[PDB]
């Protein structure tokens, strides 16, 4: 019985980012989803540090 | 209820200037806050266990 | 010569703490896997064949 | 008839120190992991900077 | 009250994990020193010298 | 160059308990408590109680918990096993020499002080299903259980395995009642390999003085006769044909034992034709597809069952049963050579001597002997007993089988398997 | 036979009445905190004691919602308070401490 | 009474003699009325090439079916008539033919064994009958999921080496192996310096020696010739074979790291560590309370039907790990807990559980060497592998040396951060990906 | 099968027929457990094609005209490629089947071979059945003439 | 089969706010949890409309 599998918070992380069954198959065109997330937090982080002085 | 009333005491002292009666009774209330949670309430629970033959 | 399983025929079951359950005696199935296609369904909600506490140095 | 299953030849993909079937892999074991872990070690150092 | 974890096996288990816990402290000390550029410690380090002379 | 071996020592106590020991100078010790507590002592109100008992040996006892029995035994690398026949239960215990005392203590606790705690008994009930399921994967298990149910009115008709309807329904009281009326001094034997006789005698006198139970080898088994049929389509038909034979340690039982080896028991050669097996050759003559035949021989306290067991293809079953039964008939008619009895005597004698080669086989033989006969009979007087069987006796055993009311169990596609009246 | 043990008993009875779980028809062992030892002791209880316990707790949670209390005649008398969980709990504690002694070795 | 320590000294020494052709003859005498005798040969499927793979297995089928002196069923008629048991086995490294017999029958039993080894009359019609028998046996073995995964684990672990092959061979070998193929195998391999006459029971060593000169001496008196026949190391890989069959109701998985060979002292500590993890199946009494953390967790949470740890030894290599049988939704949990135990033993093994493993091994060793047959096997096998019999008191000395530090050292050496060979058969969708099995072979915390 | 076998009578009468006969009438009305999941589309097709044939059928109608039924029969029910008889003949064997339950109550049936339907002897059996006693006639009655 | 019970978003709402098994029993002292949520969104909403002009 795994800590990764049954902890109510890590459950969410595991079923999204670790044990999630994904096609053997998906190309570079599938990279843009995570890249949009990276873009979102980049804009959040810089935007926060700009808001500190604007 | 001693804890609630002591907390009510501490908000009264917080409202007053750092002068004669207020310095000491605020010091005693501070001590009582920490003594109630750390010492007096755990001991009350043991006594209550012993009184129910537990 | 007084022992039912040593007389070889009637049925004996063994349970243990550390070792697999056993059944039975001398009914045939040693000269029965010898003319063949006795598949015998070997491994379907089931214990271990051959037993193990017989390990080497 | 499951005894007809051979694992197919992997020489095309094998690391050079592991092509000899007549010779132990244990000898090249420390080196092969060494190379691959050095890659991740340098990357971590690179990212760390 | 914590007396569950006191006995010969837990003494052996602590002894096993000591070189590891020591090395994880050694990891973290250098990592703090590196991240902050901790001037106090890095003056000793014979080649890492951003301050002249 | 080995040491000159010790003799076995043997003691009957006034209370009826039997102690037998051998000091082989071995690194391990084996200890068994053999009890007349097998499934024949169940009745129609408590079926399966000795099955659940057989499964219950690491449940909590008085000063030894379930945890302690498991951990303490495993800490010294030991085993605790329980093996059951229709007649006996046998609680055996193995460890290294130095560790006998702790395993003895666990043994005595299991057998004389089990608590049968309500919830422990409950958590154990599903294990009857697993255990029965695993055992009944061999078709032989179904057949021989049905064979005994068909043969007997009573006692020996009972299964080694709990009836399905009883699973979940055997109680802590029924377990307590079973131990208290069967696990008693006059129904027990304490056997030990690689222990001293004074230690065993002492253990017996201190810890195994119980009575408040039954007396006999039971309510007497009434042989009935009949047939039980189980449709499967299993590709193969398993059949057993049987008649009433002889109680264990009668002279007639030895005649049955020898006839069993005239007709043919197990094989002797890996992948062999079984040349000197007279049943196998008789079936082989008129059947040209995969089969098996063995003589079947089960001897009990107050009864026996002798005949044969067949495996064959569904369409071939009738032919295999009829070829086999005709071969027995042909010995009953007197067609039996002196060399054939002698070869059968050689197989039985060698079989018996090989049977007792290991500690496990030695202890079980000494244990069952102590329960059946009240005595230990050394190998050479068993061999003498086998030798004394005349040719006429083996003819007489075959005669008894052929003329006697039959019992039959079979399973498979039974569309070509004969009933008893068709034989 | 003691005046002082009668005194401790009278402080205990006083406390019992002050605690006032008996006012809701509860027994002492109905009020115990459900940890792992306690959940197992409850699991181990026979049918009758199990079914009585649930109804008592049902009746108490019902009263506690209505913010009401049983007629005085129907309060559980301190002398009549059955310690029905305690022997199972002692055994469950006893079994755990044996495990913990083995984990030490 | 004697102690355990004393009891091991009182075990009588195995007597060894060499015959002039190089046949070793060895015996442990006890007081027994019965004996086991047999020939252990340094021959098996590891010696076979691609083209003759399954030959020894074919010989095993022919060995009992007639000689030049005892044609057809005459041999089995003699064995049966004295109440003897004639048996055989074939592994990747060893062949054995043995007789269980009365001790007074040791003269004839040795005479028969020699007749089988030297004078195998492989009649063309008999080799044709055996063709169909072996073929059916292959169909039978297909249904045993245990035998299939272990063949699969060998085929992937030893990838392109002779240790990858099955004992029985492929079906095309079974249907095309000729008599000339078989006699060539016999000529090359059944040679006196490579085989051992072993006995255990009621016998003097002197008469075992006498019968060996009587019946075996025409074997390699001038037959010591041709390339005699070096084995060569087998490259272990680190790889996966996954036979996905959802029609089967339970998954079989076997997993192993490369073990060291027969020779290595490391075997004793590995066996201690394997004993700590132990075995399990569903018929074991009291599950929750079992000492092994794997066995305990597997019982409580219904994680499997069975598991077994193993340490299969070959010359200069082996397979060290475990096998299990479980439901389709349980493979991940089983693999997790198994690997955690390996990792735990590498990093943080403790004194008390090592004692338990030591004790389990003394009890296994002694309980195994119980009967004429297992002792005879051990004499025969040991002289092929170690070149001595290693006495019981030596094993005890080797067991006693093992403590927690040794278990941590020796497990780390073979398990920690090593590439496993993995074999999967059945409903194996939930069998973890190989990268994630590789990642289970070390710990980030350590 | 589960619903039907909730009545103990169903077990008994199935076992009674299995005990009584070698053959044919020994077969159960309900599928044997081992056959559940194992009866095939082919076996169904073969069963219909060798049993559902003109010389084995009767078409009965209440509240229909005879010309309509006769017409339906002649247009749609002209099949044969099947068996002929009322079967392979039932061989009466005799014997007993015993099922341990502890059901508080024992259900038993004792039986011997009697008479084929629409023989004169069958009517004798029918009358004896009512001498000895069939079902009850009065709600909660003592069954005086039974 | 309910739309409230199986829709991947409404699932979350149903298992928190509708079908969630709660004690028969909990008094006014249990009202403060929802009240803290109301407080949180009140402060968010007013705080947003203050941020529009601050
Ligand atoms: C099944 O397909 C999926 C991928 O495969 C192409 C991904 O790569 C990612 C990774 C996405 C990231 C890191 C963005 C997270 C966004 C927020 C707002 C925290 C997800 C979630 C996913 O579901
Ligand atoms: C099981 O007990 C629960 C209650 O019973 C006392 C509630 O009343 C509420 C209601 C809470 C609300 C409306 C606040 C939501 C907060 C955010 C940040 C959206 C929840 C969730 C709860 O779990």
């Amino acid at each position: 019985t795994n800590i990764r599998k049954s902890h109510p918070l890590m459950k969410i992380v595991n079923n999204a980012f670790i044990d999630l069954p994904a096609p053997s198959n998906i190309s570079s065109w599938w990279n843009f989803g995570s890249l949009l997330g990276i873009c979102l937090i980049l804009q959040i982080l810089t935007g926060l540090f700009l808001a500190m002085h604007y | 209820w001693a804890l609630v009333a002591d907390l009510l005491t501490l908000t009264w002292i917080g409202g007053q200037p750092v002068e004669h009666p207020y310095i000491t009774i605020g010091q005693l209330a501070s001590v009582l806050y920490f003594l109630l949670i750390l010492v007096l309430m755990p001991t009350a629970g043991t006594i209550e266990n012993k009184l129910l033959k537990w | 010569m007084l022992s039912v399983a040593a007389r070889s025929g009637p049925f004996a079951p063994v349970l243990s703490a550390t070792s697999r359950g056993v059944a039975g005696a001398l009914r045939p199935l040693v000269q029965a896997a010898v003319p063949a296609t006795s598949e015998s369904p070997v491994l379907d909600l089931k214990r271990s064949v051959l037993c193990r506490e017989s390990l080497r140095g | 008839s499951h005894t007809d299953i051979k694992v197919p030849d992997f020489s095309d993909y094998r690391r050079p120190e592991v092509l000899d079937s007549t010779k132990s892999s244990k000898e090249s074991s420390e080196a092969r992991k060494g190379f691959s872990y050095l890659v991740t070690a340098t990357t971590t150092v690179g990212v760390a900077y | 009250m914590l007396t569950r974890f006191l006995g010969p096996r837990y003494r052996q288990l602590a002894r096993n994990w000591v070189p590891t816990a020591s090395l994880w402290g050694a990891v973290g000390a250098v990592g703090l020193v590196w991240a902050t550029d901790w001037r106090l410690i890095l003056d000793w380090v014979p080649y890492i010298n951003g301050k002249f002379k | 160059v080995p040491p000159h071996p010790q003799d076995l020592e043997f003691t009957r106590l006034p209370n009826g308990l039997v102690i037998a020991s051998l000091e082989n100078y071995a690194p391990a010790s084996r200890i068994g408590l053999f009890i007349k507590a097998g499934s024949r002592y169940e009745n129609s109100n408590n079926l399966g109680t000795s099955h659940l008992l057989r499964l219950a040996s690491s449940l909590t006892t008085k000063g030894a918990s379930s945890f302690k029995i498991t951990r303490g035994i495993e800490a010294v690398g030991g085993k605790l096993s329980v093996t059951s026949t229709r007649e006996n239960m046998a609680y055996t215990v193995e460890c290294l020499r130095d560790d006998v005392d702790i395993l003895m203590e666990f043994l005595l606790n299991v057998t004389t002080a089990p608590e049968f705690r309500r919830w422990e008994v409950a958590a154990l009930q599903p294990q009857l299903r697993i255990d029965k399921a695993v055992a009944l994967q061999n078709p032989q298990a179904h057949v021989i259980e049905n064979l005994h149910a068909a043969a007997y009115r009573n006692a020996l008709a009972n299964s080694l395995y709990c009836p399905d309807y009883r699973i979940g329904k055997v109680t802590p009281v029924e377990l307590h009642d079973y131990v208290q009326n069967h696990f008693t001094s006059a129904r027990m034997a304490l056997i030990g390999l690689g222990v001293s006789h004074p230690v065993l005698k002492q253990v017996a006198e201190q810890f195994l003085n119980i009575r408040g139970g039954l007396g006999l080898s039971g309510a007497k088994a009434k042989y009935h006769g009949g047939e039980i049929r189980e449709q499967n389509g299993d590709s193969l038909v398993h059949a057993a044909l049987v008649a009433e034979s002889a109680a264990i340690g009668s002279a007639e039982a030895n005649a049955f034992s020898v006839l069993q080896h005239v007709l043919g028991a197990g094989p002797h050669v890996k992948r062999g034709s079984n040349a000197t097996s007279s049943l196998y050759q008789a079936v082989a003559k008129g059947v040209h597809q995969p089969f098996d035949v063995s003589a079947f021989n089960a001897s009990y306290s107050d009864s026996g069952l002798f005949g044969f067991y067949t495996i064959s293809q569904a369409a071939s079953a009738g032919d295999v049963i009829k070829a086999a039964y005709n071969q027995v008939k042909t010995i009953a008619q007197g067609n039996l050579s002196n060399p054939d009895v002698q070869a059968a005597k050689n197989k039985l004698k060698a079989g018996y001597l090989m049977s007792v080669e290991s500690s496990e086989g030695f202890l079980d033989e000494v244990g069952s002997q102590a329960l059946a006969a009240g005595s230990y009979t050394p190998p050479s007087t068993v061999l003498q007993q086998i030798d004394a069987v005349a040719d006429a006796d083996v003819i007489n055993a075959a005669k008894k089988f052929v003329s006697g009311r039959k019992s039959m169990a079979a399973s498979g596609n039974l569309g070509h398997t004969p009933f008893i009246d068709e034989l | 036979v003691s005046a002082s043990s009668r005194w401790l008993e009278g402080i205990r009875k006083w406390y019992y009445n002050a605690a006032g779980f008996n006012k809701l028809g509860l027994m002492r062992d109905d009020t115990i905190h459900e940890n792992d030892d306690v959940k197992e002791a409850i699991r181990r209880l026979p049918e009758n004691l199990y079914d009585d316990r649930v109804f008592r707790i049902k009746r108490a949670l019902d009263l506690s919602m209505r913010q009401q209390i049983l007629p005085k005649e129907q309060w559980t008398k301190y002398e009549e308070d059955k310690s029905y969980l305690e022997p199972y709990l002692k055994e469950v504690i006893r079994e755990r401490k044996e495990r913990e002694e083995w984990a030490k070795k | 009474t004697a102690t355990y320590a004393q009891a091991l000294q009182s075990v009588p020494e195995t007597q060894v003699s060499q015959l002039d052709n190089g046949l070793r003859v060895a015996s442990e005498q006890s007081s027994q009325p019965t004996c086991t005798v047999g020939v252990w040969i340094d021959a098996g499927s590891r010696y076979e090439s691609e083209k003759n793979n399954g030959a020894g297995y074919f010989v095993e089928h022919l060995a009992f079916k007639g000689t030049k002196n005892r044609p057809g069923n005459a041999l089995e008629k003699e064995v049966e008539s004295m109440g003897a048991h004639l048996n055989a086995y074939s592994t990747r490294e060893h062949t054995a033919y043995y007789i269980k017999a009365l001790s007074k029958d040791l003269p004839k039993a040795v005479e028969l064994l020699a007749d089988i080894v030297q004078n195998c009359s492989l009649e063309d019609s008999q080799i044709e009958k055996e063709r169909d028998v072996i073929l059916q046996e292959l169909q039978e073995n297909d249904t045993s999921m245990r035998d299939v995964v272990f063949n699969y684990l060998h085929a992937t672990a030893f990838q392109g080496t002779p240790l990858a092959q099955s004992v029985e061979g492929p079906s095309e070998n079974v249907r095309k192996l000729s008599r000339a193929d078989l006699t060539e195998y016999l000529s090359r391999h059944y040679k006196a310096p490579r085989m051992v006459l072993a006995a255990a029971g009621g016998l003097e060593h002197r008469q075992l020696l006498d019968l060996a000169q009587k019946h075996f001496s025409g074997l390699s008196g001038t037959y010591d010739e041709d390339a005699v026949p070096t084995l060569s190391p087998c490259r272990f890989t680190g790889s996966q074979i996954c036979h996905r069959e959802d029609g089967l109701p339970l998954a079989h998985v076997a997993i192993a790291v490369e073990g060291p060979g027969w020779a290595h002292p490391d075997n004793v500590a590995l066996q201690v560590a394997n004993a700590i993890i132990g075995h399990y199946d569903c018929t074991y009494g009291g599950g929750a309370h079992l000492s092994s953390p794997l066995a305990s967790i597997a019982a409580t949470n219904k994680l499997c039907q069975s598991f077994q740890t193993f340490n299969i030894c070959y010359a200069d290599t082996g397979l060290l790990g475990a096998h299990f049988v479980c439901d389709h939704m349980s493979i991940d949990d089983m693999m997790f807990v198994l690997q955690g135990q390996w990792m735990r033993l590498c990093t943080s093994a403790t004194e008390s559980e090592v004692l338990r493993g030591k004790n389990l091994l003394r009890n296994a060793l002694v309980s195994h060497l119980d009967g004429t047959t297992p002792v005879c096997e051990d004499i025969g096998r040991s002289l092929l592998t170690y070149g001595r019999r290693i006495p019981l008191a030596e094993w005890e000395s080797r067991i006693a040396e093992v403590d927690a530090r040794v278990v941590r050292e020796v497990c780390s050496k073979y398990f920690y951060d090593q590439c496993p060979a993995v074999a999967g058969f059945g409903p194996i969708e939930q069998l973890p990906d190989y990268n994630r099995i590789r990642s289970g072979m070390f710990w980030l915390r350590f």
